[PDB]
């Protein structure tokens, strides 16, 4: 086998992820969106 | 008057200095002009003071935070050109 690397003499083969060479663009999961909010949780109250 | 966005959006006189205290600058921001900054902000709570033209005999008016200046011409003077 070749996959395991050996540190006796720097034995390790050149590797590359396959997705880089060929992509499989499924898309994404763009369902229920996300949001950011004020640090106190209330935007602006109005004295009443 | 003041908020995270009340003083972050566009400066408009039809927004900040009108319905609260209008302490300062928000009457100067809209115009970028320190000339009528304190000759108009005195007229936010109690109403105007020179609209009556207390100075007669063709005398101009000047508004101060409590008292009124009446400029009367050569040989004319007075607290209200009086
Ligand atoms: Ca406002
Ligand atoms: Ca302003
Ligand atoms: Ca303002």
């Amino acid at each position: 086998d070749r996959t395991r690397y050996f540190s006796m003499w720097n034995q390790a083969v050149d590797s590359y992820d396959p997705d880089v060479r060929i992509i499989e663009n499924h898309g994404t999961e763009d369902e229920l969106p996300n949001y950011c909010f004020p640090l106190g949780g209330i935007g602006i109250t109005d004295t009443f | 008057a003041n908020s995270f966005l009340e003083e972050m959006k566009k400066g408009h006189l039809e927004r900040e200095c009108m319905e609260e205290t209008c302490s300062y600058e928000e009457a100067r921001e809209v115009f970028e002009d320190s000339d009528k900054t304190n000759e108009f902000w005195n007229k936010y709570k109690d109403g105007d003071q020179c609209e009556t033209s207390p100075c007669q005999n063709q005398g101009k008016c000047k508004d101060g935070l409590g008292e009124y200046t009446c400029t009367c011409l050569e040989g004319f003077e007075g607290k209200n050109c009086e």
